[PDB]
């Protein structure tokens, strides 16, 4: 397997032949050398139709290097987010297959410049095509990471209503029966709180309360753990009795209206944060993992672009280069860039930051 | 600690009962759900502040008087502990204070390039950070007349000896060099004055929290110069704190940084920062941050470091109180749930 | 939109109020002193609605001034942005309002 | 008519014109004016702030509109008399920190009694 591995693309011209190991053939030299780093590579190209000016050839080659960082930034975002779904579980990448094959096999055939990418139009139109499709890949991650936000925020809302018995925030944890059922017009009947200390203390808080601010009623005592609570009886024609009875009681009154309604629009919320974070974690997780391997496939498709732009570039045309695969061993990323370096004998008009060879890009 | 409540004792325990009126978190529940401004003063008078806010009427009641009317009371009670402080508690009390005598001395230098203006700006000079001479320094019309003031019988004279010259913060923005320089020298100051003059462990829960303070303010320089190109690294390298977690390594990443990309590659680069600028915004991190600090100087009993830490704690608070009053007063509940509570 | 214009100004006042808690202290009189020139312009040009030449404003946001962008923190500039939309929102209320009264 | 930035006109609250001017605010560079006029409420005259109006709307000439922050409740009278005219100022009353209600807005006004 070894998917951690990098990945080191090249291009040289037909004619090369490196300095490194002299007199030995083109794609034997390469394989001695990638022997050497114990490595493999096969050849990857096609045949663009770019024939635009120096000038255009330039400039495309310069939107090119910047739509491949920019797509390389993206799918490294996509891994990131697929990682926190728990998604990249052998690695955070090359984990994931694409096309129905692993990264290396993927990468063992670059055909994809064909039919659904072969607009066999100038290497800007289709430099345009893929980065509107790279776009479209980001607007579709925001949009993943857009409903994992969104369900982070209803577990968030969820916890807060389960945080703790006292102080609940679900309405659920308190009966129909005892909570202003068919409340009168003039007693509302029901009162929350939650006071400190023993059970004891609530009930004088009770007694309190029991006087000038409700004719005598009873009503259930609430756990919320060790600090205390009861459901209180507190009368409507005397409301503010029994809330200045509350305040000053120093308990910690929590009374909230506990009617059919409220506890309707309660279990509503509930399930649509459940329903909200599941969608999220499952429908929107499948679509960012489908969008990331749409992505890699693009973003692989662009370097290939790239990687000719340059060949046509630094390498002088007729276009006659042959391409090599990036496939390199996991710790033998040094001693080849050491060997490619040493076989680079051409483009002597940098010193007798960017590689001397015909084509040379590392990825992941 | 033992020596510690020979002259700090009385101190200690007053700022710990101060310690046990902070809001906790239940106490914050119960303010977030308050309907109204009213309705949050009314449920606020529950806890230690009182009636502390009964002095005006409730259509008059607003964010910005409860901002000021809680500081105000924060104020008194700091003032009534640094009054009641002597020797080495006194200085530090004192340092604490020209941490905020640093803003006031920038704001009144501002005013004085353009002396449009004078006592609106002493009205708006919070108390925390006031000196006796302050109003005096206020009548000096000229720019190098006030520096005198200040270079002289304030105890702003050795941060402005330290890399000011009279003719120079001319050109230098308030904000943008001015203040944050002054800040940079108050921290190398006070956490020398720290390394040298304290005790265990509150020399450990100070060096700890004002590399934190130092780590803030170099991220914001970072984070904040990227904008504005008009800064060259090499001043900026001059305006970091050179204290802190970052220093060395990271303190010069971050000024030789010119992008977002590289300032989080140089700040992800220690461990208490990774994914710390990556999600939301950075003062909420930075506050929660604080508060973590905070909580742990609190549990050192035999430090004087409670005193800080009980300042902070209690600013965070009455910051908290009034994001939820303006999620009130403005009906932007939708952000009410920001406020940070550690207690 | 004057009606949502209270709802869009209370949600720039929040985001200002959330920008001074960030910063701690009331950065309204930095603001007021660091204005040297006008980044949001009033472009006065004129239409043709119904056979009337009424004249309109559309916005000149001209991001290279930047004159108090560079001043307080992050919250500074989320702030400065929110209150720009705010600010654009308003700028096509008083073309309305002109446009009402011609 | 000279495009200018909208003026800023703000004594029942400071913190509009605060924003306004986080938001973009011009200073004239030799005649030393500004189109910030920000008045602390309680501590401006009423002359002071018709003054002030009076000094935007119908002494400087340029084209732009001109912020009130819900200030012109006590200047209702000077903020119907400047709004004959659309310009050289075209006014406006943004929500301050107190809520501007649309009874009290001039432009409203004129709106519902037009209806």
């Amino acid at each position: 397997l070894y998917t951690a591995n990098d990945f080191i693309l090249i291009s040289l011209p037909q004619n090369a032949q490196p300095v490194t190991a002299p007199g030995s053939k083109t794609d034997s030299w390469f394989n001695e050398t990638l022997i050497g780093g114990r490595a493999f590579v096969s050849d990857f190209k096609i045949p663009e139709f770019k024939i635009g000016s120096l000038d255009t050839l330039i400039v495309e080659s310069e939107e090119l290097s910047k739509v491949d960082n920019q797509i390389g930034a993206s799918i490294g975002k996509i891994i990131e987010i697929l990682q926190g779904l728990n998604e990249t579980s052998t690695n955070a990448y090359r984990t994931l297959p694409i096309n129905n094959m692993p990264v290396p096999e993927y990468l063992e055939n670059f055909q994809w410049q064909t039919r659904k990418f072969k607009l066999d139009k100038s290497i800007k139109d289709l430099i345009t095509l893929i980065s509107n499709e790279s776009s479209q890949l980001d607007a579709d991650v925001r949009a993943t990471y857009a409903n994992y936000n969104s369900a982070k925020t209803n577990l968030a809302a969820a916890e807060r209503k389960k945080t703790g018995d006292l102080s609940v925030r679900s309405l659920h944890d308190i009966v129909k029966p005892e909570d202003f059922v068919l409340n009168s017009e003039h007693l509302t009947t029901v009162l929350v709180a939650v006071p400190k200390s023993l059970k004891s203390d609530f009930e004088k808080s009770y007694e309190t309360l029991s006087k000038n601010v409700v004719p005598a009623s009873a009503s259930v005592i609430a756990e919320d753990a060790e600090y205390v609570l009861f459901n209180v009886h507190l009368f409507k024609k005397n409301v503010q009795e029994f809330t200045t009875a509350a305040r000053e009681k120093k308990f910690i009154p929590r009374e909230f209206n506990y009617s059919e309604e409220l506890i309707d629009q309660l279990k509503k919320e509930h399930d649509s944060a459940a329903s909200l974070e599941q969608s999220l974690r499952v429908q929107l997780v499948r679509l960012a993992k489908t969008a990331y391997v749409d992505v890699f496939i693009n973003w692989f498709h662009i370097k290939a672009l790239r990687v000719y732009v340059e060949s046509v570039l630094r390498y002088g045309l007729p276009p006659h280069f042959n391409i090599k695969i990036i496939a390199v061993p996991p710790k033998n990323l040094s001693k080849c860039k050491s060997e490619l370096i040493d076989a680079f004998g051409f483009l002597g008009g940098n010193a007798f930051e960017y590689e001397p060879f015909v084509m040379y890009i590392i990825n992941l | 600690g033992v020596y510690f409540n020979i002259d700090n004792g009385f101190i200690e325990g007053v700022v710990r009962g101060y310690r046990n009126g902070l809001l906790s978190n239940n106490q914050y529940i119960n303010l977030t759900q308050c309907d109204t401004l009213e309705d949050l003063k009314l449920q606020l008078s529950s806890t230690d502040y009182g009636n502390f806010l009964s002095s005006v009427s409730s259509e008059s009641l607003t964010t910005s008087l409860i901002q000021e009317y809680a500081s105000s009371k924060l104020y008194h009670e700091f003032n009534y502990i640094r009054d009641q402080s002597s020797g080495s508690t006194r200085k530090f009390m004192d340092y604490i204070t020209y941490g905020y005598m640093i803003d006031n001395v920038a704001l009144m230098i501002t005013g004085t390039i353009h002396d449009r203006d004078k006592g609106e700006i002493l009205q708006r000079c919070h108390p925390l950070g006031w000196f006796d001479t302050l109003p005096t320094l206020s009548v000096a019309t000229d720019l190098e007349s006030l520096y005198e003031t200040v270079l002289v019988d304030t105890p702003l004279a050795p941060y402005f000896k330290n890399c000011f010259d009279t003719a120079e913060e001319l050109d230098d923005m308030n904000i943008e060099i001015i203040r944050n320089k002054l800040y940079k020298a108050y921290l190398e100051d006070f956490y020398n004055f720290v390394t040298e003059e304290i005790p265990e462990p509150a020399k450990e829960c100070m060096q700890t929290l004002l590399g934190f303070e130092a780590d803030r303010r170099s991220i914001n320089i970072a984070l904040n110069s990227l904008q504005s190109s008009d800064i060259d690294p090499d001043l900026k390298s001059d305006l970091l704190p050179n204290i802190g977690k970052l220093y060395p390594l990271a303190t010069f990443h971050l000024a030789q940084a010119q992008d977002f990309e590289g300032v989080r590659a140089a700040l992800a680069n220690v461990y208490e920062y990774r994914g710390f600028l990556e999600t939301g915004n950075l003062e909420d991190h930075f506050y929660q941050l604080e508060m973590e600090l905070c909580r742990d100087a609190f549990t050192q009993q035999f430090a004087i470091s409670t005193v800080w830490a009980w300042m902070k704690s209690k600013e965070q608070e009455v910051r908290n109180i009034t994001w939820i009053a303006e999620c009130i007063a403005q009906n932007q509940r939708e952000r009410i749930n920001n406020y940070i509570s550690v207690y | 939109a004057k009606q949502k214009m209270g709802r869009v100004m209370q949600t720039a006042a929040f985001s200002l109020a959330e920008v001074s808690y960030a910063t701690g202290e009331n950065i309204g009189y930095q603001v007021q002193e660091s204005v040297s020139t006008a980044r949001f312009k009033v472009r006065a040009r004129q239409e043709n609605v119904s056979g009337v030449y009424l004249s309109q404003f559309e916005s000149y946001i001209d991001p290279e001034i930047n004159d108090f962008r560079l001043t307080g923190l992050g919250r500074g500039g989320q702030q400065v942005q929110r209150a720009k939309e705010i600010y654009s929102r308003a700028v096509e209320t008083l073309v309305e309002l002109a446009s009402l009264q011609t | 008519a000279e495009k200018r930035t909208l003026i800023a006109v703000i004594a029942d609250e400071d913190t509009t014109t605060g924003l306004l001017l986080a938001g973009i605010g011009q200073i004239t560079p030799e005649t030393q004016e500004k189109n910030f006029f920000v008045y602390q409420e309680g501590k401006t005259t009423k002359e002071e702030i018709t003054d002030k109006f009076n000094h935007f709307t119908e002494e400087r000439d340029d084209i732009a509109i001109l912020l009130i922050n819900q200030h012109i409740a006590e200047n209702i009278r000077a903020r119907v008399d400047s709004f004959t005219n659309a310009f050289p100022a075209i006014l406006e009353i943004p929500s301050k920190d107190h809520p501007y209600d649309p009874e009290k807005d001039s432009v409203l006004k004129r709106v519902r009694k037009l209806f």
